[PDB]
């Protein structure tokens, strides 16, 4: 499916993930905010979306989640304050990484 | 026709409860186990799908199993609950290996419980609720996914079910067999359930490597992840020029996957949408026997590999039907008493399973993988001719 | 109905409950609608679940396409998204999710809650359900992502029940029926399944490890809830002291009053019962023999393997003095091979708050979360860094009873500090007493 | 006494035969030299070589430089090269080379043939041996490069013996005694020894493989020359008809007549013979009965373990249809582990000039020479390359005989030919049926 | 007063003879055993040290065996000549344990043999030939170089060996074990004869890492070799700037090692003169048990770790001997008729053979070698307290 | 021990194998040579020698015997021939390569 926000415009799958992450662009994380709960992106919740992205870019993988707390300083409890649906379904999406994968 | 529960999507995080857990227990049990919980004495068989336990109060409870599909419809429940506020006072239970479950205080209660039991019927004829699954017989089939609902089967978890559970259905209502024998069935390698420790077991397998999708790859999978995947190290990274199906000539990351390299565990696909395997020819089960959890007599087994392949037949698996059936009726021939269908097969040597199960034997059954394979070769002169 | 299902209809017939006329009779009740349920998803989700199954019948390969990413807030799991691979051919079933539901420890029911649950999932979801998942959950399978919350809603605040677990996290925890209804059960198999599950519901809502875990609670060595091949961490009840005996039940036994294992067998002829071949000469450790019309037994080497307790329930009792043993490691194949768990704490105590056992939980956690890799199962860190650290991990020192057997390969590692001089060695010292 | 041996000394006392004893008097025998001959090497060879072990026992470490590469001219191995690493301190080790000398099958002497090596040795070498090597040669313990060649052109040309092997070749073969005297021996294990040896004699001259290779030959399952561990193809007797039985022998064992397994157990009391205790109760497949006080043997369950035989040889014989099974892969840990045999050929007639044999000797090699690494042995290729291909080499189909259990993980290769459509596969062809 | 033997160093390929090959064994059989070969009909043990064979022809072979220290001068293979030129008419033979055997045609004329062979003293009092090593006692211990030839030893074969057989020695002519009792050494895990399979076995162990000689090693070494000796990835290549003996600053071709992942198996020693081990205090013993070749009654085993580290102590090593006797006493009280020390410790359970015999366990018997460690640990509630 | 041959010094060990590879010269095979049981190097030990040589160089290792044979042309039987103490005593010490070691 292909969408529009503010006359960008993104492919997405049924799950609301970008498809192409080379396709991102900073209205991105704003399209999606709405269906992950956020009002605002705050500045902590910009630090975890810029690492995320800084180690898929490095990596091509996302981070486990030791390693985002570790580089990060936020807690578990912390990223679900920030992001309600966690690391995977909001930070990861909001962040335009790949879709998490296995037995979810 | 959309209507609200009360929830707010505007303030998805008020009002909300959250980890609650299950409920207890207590909040369910018949007055006769909450009574004796802990005080249980000693249990019979009455008979086929009737069981007996005595409290040390003198208290008596009477259990009669049923078989159920494990996949069902909330019709099926609320017949069910029907069955439960008949005869029951609204309590039942179900099995570990999805049995339904109804406890009554008389013998003569589970006895008439039983034939109404038995003498429900879908349209088409099968049995709604047959009554059996206890003592030396054969019992429920613990099962996956399959086509219904999974995207990594190789087969179809509901339907090879149903074709075994009518091959050998009158030995569930019966207690034959030197021991109760646990037939388990997986739709893929992950064996979600019990295919790696069960006295016959049914498991989907592929045999052909992935088809990769290099166009969606890079974007779609943590290449790392799908190379980081394979147990015997066939995927590396790599890049490679491609046309896209939009005409469009350019060169992506992707993977590349040395062929005779792979077995085609499938684990590859489960961490990356690009690279399915499933086929129609290529997929079908493999046979597996001799594996158990209790600690009885022998320790836990794992199962062997026994049939190398049986292709996928649907809707009625013939071949299944009737491997599963020859097995099973070698062992109840010729196996002692309590003798799981491993403790039988290890004592006669698996070369005597082999010829009593009149099952071919193959490349296929012969460990390679890594160091752990060299064990399961013959170190000894002791075989059977 | 909706779809042609010729190769699906040869499962109607044969006496095993037929899945497909079960499907059937819904998709019916449910174009019906005889109770004005103002339906939240499609109607003919159920033909077109039929539809999609009969195409994959036919054509040999799955028709779901991969993954899928659902969930409700404050949850990083519970729910397993799925979508059809046809969604224009089959858009009843475009959205099929299911939704795992914590289930009382035992599997017990009231009516009252199983209708009230129906209700509920006959409006927001497919009226389709597994009784029960292999994990142990309430299965309920295929709704669409907007009904996720409302349903979620409606369970927690209705009926008082939660979500089961998905990821990597911890899973539902299982137990077998425990004390409610045998006579073996060496504790309160349901009650610590219960309150580890209260105990750790932020692990298991909100994935925190490097991979999924798994909780099994057996009341005895039979292993009615297969935790031993079923759980990374097993707890399997026992006693240490003697096997009661009442020797007048044994007299009754061997004078063909009682039928052997709860008359199990009485479908066949194997003779009349004979407790020296059935259970003396079985016996594993035979520890076992009569004298002079008694069963005697020699306790201190008993294996507890339940057999002669599983052929003379009515003669044969568990001990006074009772525990579980910890197992860790069990785990499917996928990546290193299949493995059951492994004795790790031979005897503990079992006695709310059950703080031993939790301090056992934790240890493990603690290394397991810090040391795993990606998608490691704790058996697998315990292949990768060794039994040893499992054990050490979790305070004990080890015993002959953490082995089958020793190791016979010498490659033995020593530490530094438990060897005399250590390993600062200058090859000038050992050149002044060994010409090159 | 050239040197001081206070630790060395300790080892004079106690009752098994001392080798410090025995290497002193032979130092003295030296020194003496009653018989006046031309000693080749330094006279106080032993003096020496007693020093360089006492310093050894001092400071706990060897005093033997690595290595040492000297040998014959024709032959790649045969000698094993040695020098102190303290040639000054001890100069009648400077050189200190052990000589490996074919012995024959069984170790069978003449005094004669003995007599002459030792007039050989004492002139040429340090008149120290060791009888015998694990491998099976005769050692001659300690000589000088420029000796070597005297040495061997002695023993070819007066004693008419080889040199046996050392190196990445085929060893010296070794076998029991066979039935030479043994009433078990289902071949002439000797004789197949000899002939083995005597075929391959370039294979153990001279080193043309990627590793060493043993073979080994038992004539029975006893094992007596432990073929199953200390060789990479390992040969051991069968028969497959029935054990003979007399059953008037039986009935003597039974009476007390005959003491069980030729009076091996006489030093304790064991009480008397039992057969169904000590034979019948005891054999692994359970197919031997009494009835009527004859023994009564189910052959076809009968795996050849030879218990019955040990405990009754003069009432149970061997069958009259003979061969031998063959094993293949044992080795030492280093690198990846120790193994024993793996059966690969369950039964083979044994029948000059042992073509059949041949076959499997020289498919393994060919497959082994083309296929191992540098310094992997066979059971190690076996292992990476898989007991299938093993079985392939030597032309056999594989048979359930070949495993003690079949596989339990899943990871199963297919060849592509036995596939039905192959593994050529397009993505277009998959996306056609399922939607991305 | 060298003495040429008739060969040419300047024409050395000239009346060269080879490949010739082992003497045929039938040079040297007794005339009984000639005549009978192949024809024996049964066997008996008539006391310690002398068997008998009858053949099919009536004739019997009586055979007295006797110690023998394997290392051996030629001064004692003269006199064991001189035994069998009186007695047994020049022949004789050794046995696959290295015991000495002498053959008659009398079971009077052998039980003279073994009254001589046993009065025969080496000066310190240790018998040259003593008769034993038959039937159910303590045979003769298979073991290696040690220090007195090999450079890759942790302790010495001969002493050793000395040490346990004085030890035991009453073991020898008798015949009260529950079965034969063979004990193996090895002075490093080369394991040169039978210590992975025998009933127990002494092993050399190192217990440190390797001292590297880097001015030496890629002249001395093929580095690639010793890279690939390892069987932990511990050996790495790399460059390295050092100062020579003479003092002059280069850089070299070497490897390191990272000692935390080596476990002291010396195989880099065996490949590259410049990475040696020993060491005084490092350097002891293991002891393992439970192994046998045999295929009587179970399968061939391998020998097990019982004991992790016992220290050096030459020239008498008296822990070593206490542990052996220990080891050795407490099977010979418990184990069953037929049963060998593996049969014995796997009946009763490893956890009992420890408590048996008295043995500490710990973090070193636990198998953490690759895959196949796993399978050595206890998967089953099965065990003792 | 160190040796002079023709005006040029070689150290060398027991066994008469260079010590240092870069120590090597032209005059090493000639000092070699008798000890070898050679009369003179021809064209075909000369061959073997500097396959020998430039195999340690490129791979530091001496080759297999398989390899040496199959890269050579020379079978087995006539290395022998050339080389009577075979690839190893004979050709290796007389190409400058290190003593081979192992169980030998
Ligand atoms: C992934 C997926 N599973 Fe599943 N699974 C259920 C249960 C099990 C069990 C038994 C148990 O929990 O008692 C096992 C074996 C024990 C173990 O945990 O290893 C099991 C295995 C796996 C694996 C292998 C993991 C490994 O090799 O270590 C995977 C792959 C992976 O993790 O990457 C995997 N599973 N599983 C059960 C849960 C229901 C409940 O909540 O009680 C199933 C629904 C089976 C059933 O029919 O009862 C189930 C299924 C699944 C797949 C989802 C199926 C769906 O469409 O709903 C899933 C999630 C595959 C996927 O989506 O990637
Ligand atoms: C190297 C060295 N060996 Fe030796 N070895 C003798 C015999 C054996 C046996 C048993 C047998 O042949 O019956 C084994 C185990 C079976 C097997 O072949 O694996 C054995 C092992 C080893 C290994 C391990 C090989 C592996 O793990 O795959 C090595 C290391 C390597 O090859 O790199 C090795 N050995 N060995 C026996 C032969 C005498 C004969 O009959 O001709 C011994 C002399 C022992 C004895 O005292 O009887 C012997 C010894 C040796 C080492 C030194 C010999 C010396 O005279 O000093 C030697 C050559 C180490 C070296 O110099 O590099
Ligand atoms: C002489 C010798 C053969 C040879 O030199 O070629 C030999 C000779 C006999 N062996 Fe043995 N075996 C000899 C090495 C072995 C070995 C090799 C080893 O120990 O390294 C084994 C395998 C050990 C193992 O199982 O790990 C061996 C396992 C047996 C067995 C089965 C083992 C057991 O005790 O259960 C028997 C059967 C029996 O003794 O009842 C046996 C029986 C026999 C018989 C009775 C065979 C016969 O009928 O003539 C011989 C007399 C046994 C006795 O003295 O009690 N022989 N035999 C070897 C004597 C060695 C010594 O000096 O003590
Ligand atoms: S595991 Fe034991 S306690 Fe639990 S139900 Fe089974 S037999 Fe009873």
């Amino acid at each position: 499916a292909m969408i529009e926000f503010k006359g960008k415009s993104f492919e997405i799958d049924e799950d609301g993930f970008l498809l192409k992450f080379e396709d991102w662009g900073p209205e991105w994380a704003e399209y999606v905010k709405e269906s992950e709960g956020i009002s605002e992106i705050t500045e902590a919740h910009q630090q975890i979306l810029d690492f995320l992205q800084d180690y898929y870019k490095k990596n091509g993988i996302a981070p486990m989640v030791r390693i985002l707390s570790k580089s990060t300083g936020y807690k578990l409890k912390q990223i679900y304050e920030l992001f309600p649906s966690g690391p995977g379904k909001g930070a990861c999406k909001m962040a335009g990484l790949p879709k998490p994968t296995g037995c979810v | 026709a959309f209507v609200s529960s009360g929830y707010n999507p505007e303030k998805p995080m008020e009002n909300r409860i959250s980890d609650i857990g299950p409920r207890h227990a207590s909040d369910f049990f018949p007055p006769v186990i909450a009574k004796n919980k802990g005080q249980w004495l000693w249990h019979e068989i009455c008979e086929p799908g009737i069981l007996m336990h005595k409290a040390e109060s003198g208290d008596e409870v009477y259990t009669v199993r049923c078989g159920g599909a494990r996949l069902m419809s909330v019709g099926h429940i609320r017949e069910i609950c029907a069955i439960a506020d008949k005869f029951c006072g609204g309590h039942l239970r179900f099995t570990t290996r999805n049995n339904i479950e109804f406890m009554v205080t008389t013998l003569d209660e589970a006895k008439k419980l039983k034939e109404y039991l038995n003498a429900q019927k879908f349209e088409g004829g099968s049995f709604k609720f047959p009554v059996g699954g206890t003592g030396a017989g054969i019992t429920n089939i613990v099962h996956t996914q399959g086509w219904v609902h999974c995207h990594t089967p190789a087969t179809d978890a509901s339907g090879t079910v149903k074709v075994v559970l009518d091959e050998l259905f009158e030995e569930f209502g019966q207690m034959r067999m030197p021991a109760q024998v646990r037939i388990s069935m997986a739709c893929c390698l992950n064996m979600c359930g019990a295919v790696h420790c069960s006295d016959i077991a049914i498991l989907g397998y592929h045999r052909k490597p992935p088809v990769i999708d290099h166009e969606w790859l890079d974007n779609l999978c943590e290449i790392p992840l799908a190379v980081a995947a394979c147990p015997v190290g066939a995927i590396r990274p790599t890049k490679k020029e491609i046309v896209t199906e939009k005409g469009e000539t350019k060169t992506v990351n992707t993977v590349a996957i040395k062929n005779e390299r792979c077995m085609f565990c499938g684990n590859c696909y489960t961490m990356c949408p690009s690279l399915p395997l499933s086929d129609q020819t290529g997929d079908g089960l493999v046979i597996m026997a001799g594996g158990k959890v209790s600690n009885r007599i022998s320790n836990p087994k794992f199962s062997k590999v026994v049939v190398a392949f049986i292709p996928n037949e649907p809707p009625r698996w013939p071949r299944l039907a009737s491997v599963i059936r020859q097995i099973v009726e070698a062992y109840a021939a010729d196996a002692r008493k309590y003798e799981r269908v491993g403790d039988w097969a290890e004592r006669i040597g698996w070369e005597r399973f082999f010829e009593k199960c009149e099952l071919d034997f193959s490349i296929h059954m012969i460990d390679d993988f890594r160091d752990p394979a060299y064990y399961t070769w013959r170190q000894t002169t002791n075989f059977k001719f | 109905a909706k779809h042609a299902t010729p190769l699906l209809d040869q499962l109607q017939s044969g006496p095993w409950p037929s899945f497909v006329a079960d499907i059937k009779e819904e998709a019916e009740r449910r174009h019906s609608n005889q109770d004005n349920v103002e339906y939240q998803i499609p109607v003919d989700v159920c033909d077109d679940l039929l539809g999609i199954l009969e195409l994959k019948y036919s054509d040999g390969t799955t028709h779901w396409k991969h993954g899928g990413i659902v969930g409700v807030f404050g949850y990083g799991g519970g729910v397993i998204g799925r979508y059809c691979d046809q969604p224009q051919m089959f858009p009843g079933v475009a959205h099929f999710h299911t939704v795992r539901v914590a289930q009382p420890a035992g599997m017990y029911y009231t009516t009252d809650f199983l209708k009230q649950l129906c209700d509920l999932w006959d409006m927001r979801g497919s009226g389709l359900t597994n009784m029960h998942g292999a994990t142990g959950d309430i299965v309920l399978l295929g709704t669409t992502t907007p009904q996720l919350e409302e349903f979620y809603f409606e369970l927690t605040h209705k009926m008082n029940n939660d979500l089961g677990g998905s990821g990597s996290n911890l899973r539902t925890p299982a137990s077998c029926l425990g004390d409610s209804r045998c006579e073996w059960a060496c504790y309160d198999a349901q009650e610590l399944c219960y309150q580890m599950t209260q105990e750790y519901q932020d692990e298991l809502h909100r994935p925190a490890f490097p991979y999924k875990f798994k909780f099994k609670f057996d009341g005895c060595p039979n292993g009615c809830v297969a935790s031993i091949a079923r759980s990374d961490m097993s707890f399997i009840g026992t006693w240490r002291d003697d096997i009661r005996i009442d020797q007048e039940a044994v007299a009754a036994y061997v004078g063909g009053e009682i039928q052997p294992n709860g008359g199990a067998h009485s479908g066949k002829d194997w003779g009349a019962f004979d407790i020296q071949k059935e259970v003396i000469d079985l016996c594993p450790t035979e520890c076992m023999w009569m004298e002079d019309g008694k069963l005697q037994i020699n306790n201190r080497e008993c294996t507890r393997c339940m057999h002669c307790l599983n052929v003379m329930p009515r003669a044969l009792r568990i001990g006074n003095d009772r525990g579980l043993s910890i197992l860790v490691g069990a785990k499917a194949p996928i990546l290193d091979g299949a493995q059951m768990g492994s004795l790790l704490v031979p005897f503990i105590k079992v006695e709310d708050p059950y703080d031993e056992i939790k301090e056992i939980i934790e240890g493990i956690w603690e290394w397991w979360m810090e040391e795993g890799k990606n998608r490691e199962r704790l058996g697998e860190l315990i292949k990768r860094q060794g039994l040893a650290k499992a054990i050490a991990a979790v305070g004990l020192t080890p015993v002959p009873q953490h082995v089958m057997e020793p190791r016979h390969n010498p490659y033995i590692f020593w530490k530094e500090k438990d060897v005399e001089g250590g390993w600062d060695r200058d090859i000038a010292d050992y050149r002044k007493h060994h010409q090159r």
